């Protein structure tokens, strides 16, 4: 029972690259991200589809573009890479992550 | 261009919306006898005796009915209010004492929710008791199966949150209507075109001098006394897939509902101090029957399905199915519910067992130790009432929420009634009414010169 | 600034009832809305519930209706959770969360120190 | 009613109806003493403190606020009571350049007001200008020798 | 003192006496600063909450109100400041046609407005009207060419 | 800032200068809708009773007492608006001759005015019966035959 | 004591005195005050010998 | 005080409303005397007197 998805499912890249994430397809919501897993519960990132949240590295910016919406990730590190989630209105994603080195 | 065209002229027309406070309007014939306080308060002013109001060519104007900040000031203004009422002519109640009740028997017959109760108060001097019948409500009783009620003995559900206020018995409560009229420099526009969002442009514009009546009743999932709609059914509802956010629902027929308290009653006289008087049921008189409501099932039904109908415009090929109330308190499940000072909570349950693709009646209980409003203070014990209550208003609107979870294409979809924030009572009507200032200083470049 | 507290996590048999406590301090509780978060590994986050403190409106997600059930107690300041007849399908862990501002509930700013449950036999 | 009855029409059409703000702008339906309403009767309790009251005088003493300071505004330029008046001075550079047909023929005050906002202040340096201007040589016709 | 010096006086003589009111209508002796009485010595006690301080500042506010809609009911006929005025426009076929002799004579004005108080509205009508005639033709004049 | 930006200057320096008075005599800067500052946030607050609410509408209507009242002693001499006026009658005897070198040279308003101070209500007096003059020549004049 | 059957009675403050100090009465501007001076009044009709 | 020449008027005392307007304040002003400053007084216990 899903409209919600997100692509890619599962990226492999060194620390410090920069990679691209986005979630699809067509269905409206206030769109955002919830952080990696540190291992205690995670923070926000950002807000109505292309606001940084307060209280985090500028590493973070999204683009919206009608269905299509993407992320993009730079200058990633050991100290945060994990099991982030993208949210729409309610629903979540399939399980997206992302690992080190 | 001569003289590169600088002037000015006097007033143009031109406004910009402002945050600013509004002002009392209520008829001011029958309450001069008043002399305590109450809603529509005799000082007040006296109304217009001549309410104004003109069509404006061409107008282009978005209202919106969640944005504006009106209703803010009304749900403190008619707090404050409440407050000022019960702030005199109350006695404060040194009660909740060690007290004892038992079984009722004013016929061979145990009455259902009375009970005969003991009470030994203090009498005039200071130094004497005396007992006497007195307060005995079951839903304000902390309970025990054993001779007595609580752990033993018993105590009024009041004593660990505050002191509960004596209701002024002169005070009448009856909800007369108000209206309002904003300060020289402000004026009110509103939206006359029907099938009206609640956002975006609106078309047939017409400025009022001032706001038409409304009846504040307080109540909960059931609108009731407000005015009907223009025609047919709308959903006055700010975004439906925002679940968060309450779906309100206005109706253009009307649909008539009574209720009843059937039992003869007479409230007796206790003293607790020097001159401060309790009151409390002194008697019943006799059939014994509980407080219940009748309504049609017919026209009920048809509303039901009117609002189906409508509704199931904003989805594509969904179907709908009603439930019963969702859960917790007392306040927000039942029935919410204001006669002549007694207060009815009335199960809903029998509204919404039905489904979409003669005489229901209704099951209710009296409360008389009230947490109304905010239930952070201020409780407040109204006086019962002689003789029989009777009382009837035309149901106009209901408060729907979406539940949420997953779904999926051909699925069924829930809504349930509740009730919640006082706001959403008096956003109903006053969602007209944008308040707005001129500005009378337009300016525009224009050949002249003085001399 | 705003922090949120929690009992801990509490592991449990299959098949029977439990309850876990949460409070705020500061941003007073009366005016403004809750919700409860489910993590299990392996599987995708699921919203459990939003409560509303002030009039005790409840929303209990379908998919786990009737047998999960929830509570508030505005002197204590605090927010019962509890369900009924648990099974290994709801091994996770557990938050309390506010949002931003008072006209939003979909992106949580505030969020507890989590609390697993654990059940295997 | 004010603009309130012909705040739409056009351009020229506002001109001539610029008259019935001033009891529109001053007296007020119900604060006090007005074209349909008079004192209360029960006033005993109006004058003994009130929720109601504090609103009353503050109602009041805003309206006679924002008449008086616009009022001054108005005045300082020498443009008092005169419902339309003239300076002595030119329009600046930046901005300008629109025509003036469409302006009066068709348009109407509510879709122009809003972009001379930001530039209003430049128009009250100017007009104030002009009054220096006008003052100055004033005292020099004063000076007949 | 005003007319409470003067009132009952001829209409000639009222004429001469139009100015001192100005102080008598806006002053007051014992509200504000008067011409008798500055503020008072237990000024820590008046504006901590009393009656008698609702008292003043009603009584303070309701001059002004009065004061500010006579002013701007005078102003918007171009009659400010001028004690007296003039208007371009005749007076009505009713209620007219009463010989003038005894009205400047010995007339005294306590008696005269009685029977034109019903009929004042039209006064301020057809002052209105001659001063949007006088508008139009000022703007007529300014357009040169 | 009014003469609070060149308050102690020359004499004819101060009259260039007259015309920002107007903002600063009327609008405050936190009374109300000022220059700088709006309405507040928790005005719920205000509105319900509060000390400094009755001193906010204690402050403000003192100002707008003090601008009518020093206004109309301004407006009643037919000098409405006009920054710099002219009177009908010559200065009187008692006090007089004084050399203007000095004054308009190096003098300024500071030092001026304490003398004139008690004799201030003879200069009102004779501005008043210069008003009279010239209304009563109004009236002549306004006899055509 | 004979106050316990109707209502609390207040203590009265031991430091304010009470006198029948005089009072005047004013009217604020636009208002004024009319006196008769005439003898013989019986409370109605007209009063010649009027001062203000 | 000024004497008005020839002025005519008809006083009637008992229709003015600024002795009920008195008669308010008096009362409202006695009650802001005794509204502080006041013991609220837990009196009316048993007693017992004889000839002093
Ligand atoms: C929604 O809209 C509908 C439609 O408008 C509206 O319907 C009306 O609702 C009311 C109830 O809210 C219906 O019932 C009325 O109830 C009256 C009973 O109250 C009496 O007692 C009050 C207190 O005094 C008692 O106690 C003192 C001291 O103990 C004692 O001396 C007295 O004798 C009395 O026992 C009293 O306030 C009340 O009304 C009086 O005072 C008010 C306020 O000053 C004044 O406005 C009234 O005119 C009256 O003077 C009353 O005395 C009931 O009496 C009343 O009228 C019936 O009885 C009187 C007297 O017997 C008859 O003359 C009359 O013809 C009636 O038979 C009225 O019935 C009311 O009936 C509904 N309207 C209709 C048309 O049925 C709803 O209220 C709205 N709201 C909701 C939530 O639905
Ligand atoms: C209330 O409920 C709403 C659902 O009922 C909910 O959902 C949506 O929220 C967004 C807020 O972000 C609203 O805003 C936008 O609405 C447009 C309307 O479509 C028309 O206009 C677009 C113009 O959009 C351009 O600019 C945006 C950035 O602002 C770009 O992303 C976009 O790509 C465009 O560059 C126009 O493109 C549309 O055209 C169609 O064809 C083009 C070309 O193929 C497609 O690119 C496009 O996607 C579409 O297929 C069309 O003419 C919407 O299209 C935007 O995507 C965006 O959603 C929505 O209005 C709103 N939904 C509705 C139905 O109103 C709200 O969030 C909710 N609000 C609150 C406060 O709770
Ligand atoms: C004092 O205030 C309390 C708070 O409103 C009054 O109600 C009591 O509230 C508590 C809150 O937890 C109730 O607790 C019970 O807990 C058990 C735990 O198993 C649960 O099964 C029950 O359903 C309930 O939640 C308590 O029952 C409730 N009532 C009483 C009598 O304690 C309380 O009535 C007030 N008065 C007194 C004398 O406590
Ligand atoms: C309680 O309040 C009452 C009321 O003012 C106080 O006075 C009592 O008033 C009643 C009114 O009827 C008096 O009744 C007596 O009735 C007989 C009938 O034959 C008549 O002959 C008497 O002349 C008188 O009218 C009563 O005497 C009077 N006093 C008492 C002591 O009851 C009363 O003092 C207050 N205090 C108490 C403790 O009652």
């Amino acid at each position: 029972e899903i409209v919600l998805t997100q692509s890619p499912g599962t990226l492999s890249l060194s620390p410090g690259e920069t990679a691209i994430i986005s979630c699809r397809t067509s269905q409206y919501g206030s769109l955002a991200w919830y952080q990696q897993r540190p291992g205690q519960a995670p923070r926000l990132v950002i807000y109505s589809g292309s606001t940084r949240a307060a209280g985090i590295p500028d590493r973070f910016s999204g683009s919206r573009w009608g269905p299509d919406y993407n992320l993009t990730i730079s200058n990633l590190e050991s100290g945060d890479f994990g099991v982030y989630y993208c949210q729409q209105y309610e629903f979540f994603g399939q399980g997206t992550k992302v690992q080190v080195d | 261009a001569e003289n590169l065209w600088v002037t000015v002229y006097y007033g143009v027309p031109v406004w910009k919306e402002a945050k600013t406070t509004l002002f009392c309007a209520s008829d001011a014939k029958a309450y001069k006898k008043e002399v305590h306080n109450v809603w529509a308060t005799h000082a007040c002013v006296p109304t217009d005796p001549s309410p104004q109001e003109l069509f404006l060519k061409n107008v282009t104007e978005n209202f919106n009915m969640w944005k504006n900040d009106m209703v803010d000031q009304m749900h403190e203004d008619i707090i404050s209010l409440w407050d000022q009422s019960l702030k005199p002519c109350v006695k404060l109640t040194p009660l909740c004492v060690t007290l004892i009740c038992s079984n009722a028997t004013v016929k061979n017959s145990t009455v259902e929710e009375m009970k005969n109760c003991s009470f030994n108060t203090t009498t005039e001097i200071r130094d004497k008791e005396k007992k006497e019948y007195a307060l005995f409500y079951r839903p304000d009783i902390v309970p025990l199966n054993n001779e007595t009620s609580n752990t033993s003995e018993y105590r009024l559900i009041n004593c660990n949150t505050s002191a509960c206020t004596q209701a002024c018995p002169k005070v009448t409560f009856e909800p007369i209507p108000i209206h309002y009229c904003a300060p020289a420099g402000y004026a009110i526009l509103k939206c006359n075109d029907e099938t009206f969002n609640g956002t975006g442009p609106c078309s047939n514009v017409s400025t009022v001098q001032c706001t038409h009546g409304i009846r504040p009743v307080v109540s909960t999932q059931l609108l009731l006394n407000g005015s009907l709609a223009e025609k047919g059914i709308v959903i006055r509802s700010e975004n439906l897939t925002n679940n968060a956010k309450i779906i309100i629902v206005h109706l253009h027929t009307p649909v008539e509902i009574v209720c009843t308290r059937p039992n003869n009653n007479t409230r007796k006289s206790v003293r607790i101090g020097p001159g401060q008087t309790f009151y409390a049921t002194g008697d019943i008189i006799g059939d014994i029957r509980q407080a219940h409501c009748n309504i049609s099932e017919s026209k009920w039904n048809e509303t039901l399905q009117k609002v189906g109908k409508e509704l199931q415009k904003h989805f594509p090929n969904k179907t709908i199915k009603y439930a019963q109330s969702a859960g917790g308190d007392m306040e927000i499940t039942t029935h919410s519910f204001n006669c002549g000072g007694e207060f009815f909570y009335c199960n809903t349950a029998k509204l919404f067992n039905g489904t979409y693709n003669p005489t229901i009646t209704l099951q209710c209980r009296i409360k008389q130790i009230i947490n109304m409003w905010q239930g952070v203070g201020r409780c407040m014990y109204a006086p019962p009432i002689a003789g029989n209550i009777t009382c009837k208003s035309n149901i106009t609107g209901l408060l729907l929420t979406r539940d949420g979870g997953t779904n999926s294409s051909g699925k069924e979809e829930i809504f349930r009634p509740a009730g919640g924030d006082m706001r959403d009572n008096w956003r109903s009507e006053l969602y007209k009414y944008k308040v707005v200032k001129i500005e009378p200083l337009g300016v525009a470049p224009t050949r002249c010169k003085r001399r | 600034q705003v922090q949120l507290v929690q009992s801990g996590g509490q592991m449990k048999k299959p098949g029977e009832s439990m309850r876990i406590s949460c409070r705020a301090s500061g941003y007073e509780f009366i005016d403004c809305t809750l919700n409860w978060i489910r993590l299990a590994p392996g599987k995708r986050p699921e919203w459990m519930g939003w409560l509303k403190p002030r009039g005790g409106a409840v929303n209990y997600a379908r998919p786990l209706q009737g047998r999960v059930t929830m509570t508030r107690d505005v002197y204590s300041d605090t927010a019962f959770l509890e369900l009924r007849s648990l099974t290994v399908d709801d091994t996770a862990v557990y938050f309390c969360t506010r949002g931003k501002n008072c006209d939003y509930n979909w992106d949580f700013e505030h969020w507890g120190r989590g609390t697993p449950v654990i059940v295997s036999s | 009613l004010g603009f309130l009855g012909a705040a739409g029409s056009t351009m020229g059409a506002a001109s001539m109806t610029l008259t019935v703000q001033a009891r529109n702008l001053l007296s007020g339906i119900v604060q006090q003493q007005s074209n349909l309403l008079r004192a209360p009767e029960a006033q005993q309790h109006l004058l003994k403190l009130t929720v109601w009251g504090i609103k009353q005088l503050q109602a009041r003493v805003l309206a006679v606020e924002r008449y008086l300071r616009d009022q001054q505004l108005l005045g300082i330029w020498g443009c008092s009571g005169k419902l339309i008046c003239c300076t002595n001075v030119p329009w600046n550079s930046s901005w300008s350049n629109r025509n003036l047909s469409e302006i009066w023929d068709n348009m109407t005050w509510l879709q122009w007001d809003k972009e001379i906002s930001n530039y209003t202040q430049i128009i009250y340096g100017l007009l104030e200008e002009s009054q220096n201007q006008q003052e100055k040589n004033e005292q020099d016709l004063l000076a007949l020798d």
